[PDB]
């Protein structure tokens, strides 16, 4: 009798554990998705910085030629 | 009723999960659920958790403290099994129990759909809040 | 540049893909050996100068799978693109989307993962899932979900085969179809529907063969798909764009379920006796008897139409046929789209398969149209679904597999939202 | 793959299993010697194919007789679960005193045959409801295998008490005791009866000197045709679970009538043509069933058809469309497209076509009610009771078995006419 | 016999499941490391309008001097 | 090389040695004539291979009978140490009055056979514990050879008093007297018992007319399979000392149970397949042991396996991994990877595979306790004592033998459950 009770109990425990495992699997998928998205959004960061480099360079290059003429 | 209570919650869960099975027999997700789980005035739980467990007070909690609390409760401190009680809910770094991990575990086990998550470590938190 | 991926999931999609590739090789000049005695879109490089298709044949029931792996077309497919299950989905959606789907989904995702890594310029997906069965419903739904959550930006053209209007190879078709329609909305960016009755009528009284069979049906679908992909395969006069297909045939992301048609379907015995002019074919083009699906042309008011001309086609006969069809009252368009016609000329005639009923002719045209008639198929599926859901039938087969009961209803009024929009978009002002 | 295990029970089930293995050997080209001259067979060194077929029974004379006839070497010498006393037409004998000590020999051997495979999609039981051994022992095996393996599908090719006469005086008792333990743990009960089997071998087949091996051959050809869509290719294949879904809309009304075709006279086998419209005529003909319940005195909750042979699919489509068109209210209309259809791609041995019709309908409820009627008659007036009551059974269980049968049939009948 | 088989299957399932549990735990530790790393890349995103603004205020000065 | 010397003792040991030499001759292709048609044999002019096998006993009727049967020419005419009186089922007779005057004839002949080799890696004794001669004489030889040669490994294929009946009335006395002088100077006691041997030749092998030559053939096939990994090549070879290390973690718990495989029915020898998973099933099956102690009523301190035949090593790896996976607590878990595995590269005569399992486990302690129980019973109540006490033995030694057995078993049991 105690054997069968504890066996059914261990069954319930394993069911519990596979429930937890599949939940952790789905949240791992969610991690993957959020990660991919945020990685793209942060690639946008490097691109925006890279372009403003050239923008700053142009804004200085025009002023350099302007300096001699206005003087 | 110190040991018999940890046995009550155990046996109630044993019946609860049988009925949970019966229910199917008859007929950033972690944080998105954490934020919404119970936000009661858990200053009682925090002050009590530090007052009974947190000794040094640097966001860190080990097996020695739980073992000494168990022994002080008049409970037969199983020499090495208390490690599993420390581990069962540790999810980021094995042998890392932060106050934030207390929040996460306490909360996921307090407000949820089914439970069954450990059902066995935060029963002690339930006991310390109980008395 | 342009590469297109095709999943053939289920038992319907896998046979459709068998015929697709058996026709693709004979058209491009590939023998079943994998040896060939352009093909950029379908055929890859193996470092020995020969071709392995960029497609995956997926199915829970392994029968047709070992059929293809020990048939005559073994030398084409890669052993990495044929994965089998040892069970089915019991024709219910839950066993194919909840229980048995999860251990095949990651393997298929890794295979197409590496396959999209293999080809350089992916342009679109083609999901081939006859929803009538549990696999083609649930596993195809989950495949489309994962495809859209991983890729997303790329277009997906689903050739889904619904439960037929009144005939059925299964009784629990109404459940596992309404449930796939949910995922079919978001994921299948454009969904060219298929049903069985119209191709049956076509094969019976159009090619004059007296028993139409599934091999002939899949060959005929493969011929339609050849007329579809010829524009990207071979060079044409005015090449069309498959991303133009979306921007011209999706007036709203809510109306993207589209139907098709093909001309000419004629035996050689009447091809030798018919003239089959460029203007003449454009009439059987919109012929309601020629219709490929269970849609009525006068039921829907045409919102977008793409014509696929292939062979020896001169543009002005095309332009004058557009004029005559827009003149005569038997056709009509939506008022908000004053011009809903897009045509694409191609100088490649249809290739011929040995052993086919199909006849070689100079000019071929393929119609693909976004209209509002499909809502009748929608409501007709809803008929059977409500007639089964009102009485509790097969509900246990679904709930005993990790499925809740409310998904039946949520999918029912999900497809009802399509029926609503499809009549709200096509009215006057 | 998608395995089967063939457990038997009673002399009836033993003979039927013997002839079924004969048929499947003669179909797969297997001699009585066990060679080829795995979905059913097992590999054995020396180039042999052993059927994983277990023969259990409380008497060995049946065991000896099935060993003696041809195709006997198929069964290996361990799966002969030997009973020495015999239940002697007593459900108590066959289910409690000898059950509770044969269970575990059968358990060891069924675990043997089950671990022998990789994926055991379904079981296979053939037994009786009237014989003490067959009934009690068989439904007990069903209960046990459904206790440990909850994920398989249970299936019984079950013979019931005959209408015109009861084969054994306690047919009603044993039959209600078998169905009471059949309903919940048996997933597909193909209902057969010796008398209707007699009718189908008599009427249209000229057979004037029949024999039990002959009826076994008939029902075994049917038993092979029900599943021949599995081990063979086909344009539109199925299984035990697509069939189970398309057949049962409720876990209770899952008892099925079966028929197989073609079957015509032999002297007239040349004068007639042989076509698929003729196959439809043949079995949608009322008389071609294998149960003493004409289904057109009731309604079809649903029906499945499985073809064998390579013809078109236009066929099966016009087939179930035409049959629904006229015998519509002979079916039930509350469920759409209640006829399911599949195709196996191979014809029978020596012939052109085969067709298997299976039906989840509501005309076996009268069979159940006639069983319960005979039971209640002998039951109140206490006929033939001490054989059950002096062996650790009480009539409280008899009352509950009778009432449970009645409950099953009450759902059957109300689902016959439920419409909305 | 039933008891021994029961304990056997329980041990098998428990070890098999806990291995994969720890594997998914590490997969979540991947979120742990990245969230921090991509937050650092977000701090780098904060070098947009700041440095784009070096460009823009330098543009004010430069083009004002030109005009 | 790595020699063996085969000393025998008692009629039991004599018959077992005879049949073991028969088996090894029939395996190495040696006739009863002694030709080939050195790890076990010796070279002799004329092209002969003599087994260095010594047969000592206190009675010559056994000697005559083993000479008479086939394969008798193997043993050369000096190694027949002849006893004329017989100990007559008396440990005192077989160990003190006749021991202390046969010791030295045996010493001269064992020095003979030991100098005959270059490196004598291990000994070989087969004797009894119950027969006066076998027990006393044999444990005395063990003491003497372990006195002069401390670097060899001692090994006894020892038969114990039978459970259901004692073969000789003083089985308990002689058995405790043998184990008391066995523990310290015998390094590997393979425990065998006539009754379990009967069980293994009866149950799964159809043998209905057994014989002592048959049990001898069985245990000699096992005795050849335990060491066949030595004289033959193999991908992963072992010896007596790798085995001894991997088997004993303590010098006391070094008594081993043995089994050999394959052994199935012959009429059913064709129906079954024949694979290494089946070999594992065969002997990790409880009933296949050769001792009256089901090891699953205890725990495995450790276990070694020795294969024969050429298959892969993936096999043995998944083998002991799978078996540890389910019958884990059937072993002891305080020791890592308690299963050792090796491969001999040659299959048996006429068959495909062979497997030998040896086990250092804690289930023979109950055998020891039943021996001590029978002893103490006859011992306090003084049953059958003057036969031991009127021949220069005192019961102080009996008390110490009993207590020493009890001490051994007390360690066995506490090491069963010792965990940390
Ligand atoms: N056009 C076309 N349709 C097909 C073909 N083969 C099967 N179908 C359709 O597919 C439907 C069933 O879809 P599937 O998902 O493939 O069925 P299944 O593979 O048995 O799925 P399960 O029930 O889970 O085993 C049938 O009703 C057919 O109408 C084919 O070769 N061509
Ligand atoms: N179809 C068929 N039925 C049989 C055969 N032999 C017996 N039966 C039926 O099986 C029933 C006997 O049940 P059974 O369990 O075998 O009897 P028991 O072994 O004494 O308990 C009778 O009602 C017979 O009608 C046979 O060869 N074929
Ligand atoms: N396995 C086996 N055991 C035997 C055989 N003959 C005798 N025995 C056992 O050996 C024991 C006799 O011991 P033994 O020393 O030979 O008797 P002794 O010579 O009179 O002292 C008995 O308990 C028998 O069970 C045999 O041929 N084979
Ligand atoms: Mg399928």
């Amino acid at each position: 009798d105690k054997v069968m009770i504890k066996f059914n109990e261990a069954q319930s425990i394993r069911k519990t554990y596979e429930q937890i495992v599949k939940r952790l699997k789905e949240e791992r998928v969610g991690y993957d998705n959020q990660l991919a998205a945020i990685e793209r959004s942060l690639k946008g960061k490097e691109h925006d910085f890279e372009e403003l480099l050239l923008l700053a360079h142009d804004a200085t290059h025009a002023k350099e030629l302007a300096a001699a003429e206005l003087k | 009723k110190p040991s018999v209570m940890g046995q009550t919650a155990n046996a109630s869960k044993n019946l609860k999960k049988t009925e949970k099975s019966s229910e199917e027999e008859i007929m950033n997700n972690n944080i998105s659920s954490a934020q919404i789980k119970d936000n009661n005035q858990s200053t009682t739980k925090d002050n009590n958790a530090n007052k009974k467990e947190g000794s040094e007070g640097k966001d860190y909690f080990t097996a020695k403290d739980v073992a000494i609390i168990l022994h002080d409760l008049g409970y037969v401190a199983t020499k090495a099994e208390i490690e599993q009680m420390i581990w069962e809910v540790d999810e980021n770094l094995d042998n890392k129990v932060n106050s934030y991990e207390f929040n996460l575990m306490y909360r996921r086990c307090r407000y949820d759909k089914t439970g069954l998550e450990p059902r066995n470590l935060y029963n002690l938190v339930q006991f310390l809040m109980y008395l | 540049m342009r590469e297109v991926i095709s999943i053939h999931v289920g038992q319907g999609g896998i046979q459709v893909g068998n015929a697709c590739w058996e026709l693709f090789c004979l058209e491009h000049g590939i023998q079943p050996d994998g040896q060939m005695p352009a093909f950029n879109t379908f055929f890859s490089e193996t470092g020995a100068g020969k071709h392995v298709p960029r497609a995956v044949f997926l199915d829970l029931e392994p029968t047709v799978i070992d059929e293809v792996r020990t048939g005559t077309y073994r030398q084409l497919f890669h052993p990495e693109q044929l994965i089998s299950g040892k069970e089915d989905a019991a024709n219910n959606f839950a066993r194919g989307h909840y229980t048995i789907g999860k251990e095949i989904v990651d393997l298929c995702l890794d295979r197409i993962r590496k396959l999209a890594d293999n080809c350089t310029g992916l342009q679109g997906f083609l999901v081939f899932n006859s929803v009538g069965g549990g696999t083609g419903s649930g596993l195809g739904s989950l495949l489309l979900e994962r495809l859209s959550v991983d890729y997303g930006k790329k277009s997906k053209l689903g050739f889904t085969i619904y439960p037929s209007p009144q005939v059925s190879t299964a009784v629990v078709e109404p459940y596992n179809s309404i449930l796939s329609t949910h995922s079919l909305l978001e994921h299948t960016d454009v969904a060219v529907m298929l049903d069985n009755e119209a191709i049956y009528d076509i094969c019976r009284r159009n090619l004059d063969i007296e028993r139409p069979t599934y091999t002939n049906l899949n060959r005929l679908i493969a011929q339609v798909i050849s007329s579809l992909t010829a524009s990207l395969r071979f060079d044409g006069a005015l090449n069309v764009d498959i991303t133009e297909f979306q921007t011209n045939l999706v007036p709203y992301p809510r109306i993207h379920f589209m139907l098709s048609s093909y001309a000419p379907i004629i035996s050689a015995e009447k091809a030798y006796h018919e003239q089959l002019s460029v203007a003449e074919i454009t009439n059987s083009a919109f012929e309601p008897a020629n219709m490929m699906a269970k849609c009525d042309p006068r039921h829907g008011k045409y919102m977008a139409c793409s014509m696929m001309y292939r062979g020896d086609v001169v543009p002005k006969d095309v332009n004058a046929s557009i004029a005559t069809i827009k003149t005569k009252r038997t056709i009509q368009f939506v008022d908000w789209c004053p011009t809903g016609f897009k045509v694409g000329i191609n100088y490649q005639p249809p290739t011929v398969v040995p052993g086919g009923d199909l006849a070689k002719v100079m000019r071929a045209v393929c119609m693909i149209s976004n209209s509002t008639a499909i809502a009748e198929v929608f409501s007709r599926l809803d008929h059977k679904f409500d007639l089964m859901y009102a009485k509790r039938a097969f509900v246990h087969w679904y709930v005993g597999e990790g499925m809740e009961e409310g998904e039946f209803s949520e999918a029912r009024e999900d497809l009802a939202a399509l029926e609503k929009d499809y009549e709200e978009v096509g009215i006057e002002t | 793959m998608r395995e089967i295990v063939h457990i038997q029970g009673g002399q009836c089930g033993n003979q039927i299993g013997a002839k079924f293995w004969e048929v499947i050997s003669d179909e797969h080209g297997i001699d009585p010697t066990g060679t080829y001259h795995n979905v059913y067979y097992n590999e054995a060194t020396g180039g042999r194919y052993v059927p994983r077929a277990i023969l259990m029974d409380l008497e060995p004379g049946t065991m000896d007789s099935v060993r003696a006839g041809p195709f006997g070497q198929l069964f290996r010498p361990d799966n002969f679960v030997f009973g020495q006393t015999g239940a002697g037409n007593n459900w108590a004998k066959g289910h409690y005193t000898e059950g509770a000590e044969l269970i575990d020999s059968v358990l060891d051997v069924v675990r043997k045959e089950a671990e022998g495979c990789d994926c055991l999609q379904g079981f296979q039981i053939t037994h009786s409801l009237g014989g003490g051994t067959g009934s009690g022992m068989g439904t007990l095996l069903i209960s046990k295998v459904r206790e440990e393996y909850p994920d398989r599908i249970m299936e019984t090719f079950s013979v019931v008490p005959s209408p015109k006469v009861s084969d054994t005086v306690v047919e009603p008792y044993n039959a209600t005791l078998s169905v009471h333990q059949l309903v919940e743990n048996a997933d597909e009960c193909m209902v057969i009866d010796n008398e209707a089997l007699y009718d189908i071998c008599f009427r249209t087949l000229k057979l004037t000197t029949p024999t039990y091996g002959d009826l076994n051959h008939l029902v075994s050809a049917a038993m092979s045709g029900v599943t021949c869509c599995l081990r063979f290719p086909g344009q539109l294949n199925s299984d035990l679970r697509k069939l189970a879904v398309n057949l049962i809309p409720f876990p209770r009304l899952h008892f099925f009538m079966i028929g197989f075709a073609p079957l015509t006279s032999r002297g007239s086998q040349q004068y007639r043509a042989l076509t698929v419209p003729e196959l439809t005529q043949q079995m949608f003909d009322a008389k071609n069933m294998m149960c003493a319940a004409d289904p057109r005195h009731g309604r079809y909750l649903t029906a499945s058809a499985l073809f064998r042979g390579r013809m078109s699919t236009k066929e099966v489509d016009e087939q179930m469309l035409n049959v629904q068109n006229k015998n519509s209210s002979y079916f039930v209309e509350w469920i759409p497209n209640n006829i399911k259809s599949s195709i196996c791609d191979i014809p029978p041995k020596g012939l052109k076509m085969a067709v298997t019709f299976v039906g989840n309908s509501t005309a076996i409820q009268e069979m159940f009610k006639r069983v319960a009627e005979q039971f209640t008659a002998m039951f109140r007036r206490k006929a033939f009771l001490h054989w059950y009551t002096g062996e650790g059974m009480d009539e409280m269980e008899f009352t509950e078995a009778e009432s449970n049968m009645n409950d099953l049939v009450s759902e059957y009948q109300q689902y016959q006419d439920a419409t909305a | 016999q039933k008891f021994n088989e029961a304990i056997a299957v329980n041990k098998q399932l428990r070890q098999q499941i806990d291995s994969l549990r720890r594997e998914r735990v590490i997969f979540d530790n991947l979120y742990k490391k990245l969230e921090k790393e991509l937050h650092e890349k977000r701090k780098q995103m904060a070098n947009i309008i700041e440095t784009a603004n070096t460009a823009y205020e330098e543009r004010d000065r430069a083009n004002d001097q030109i005009q």
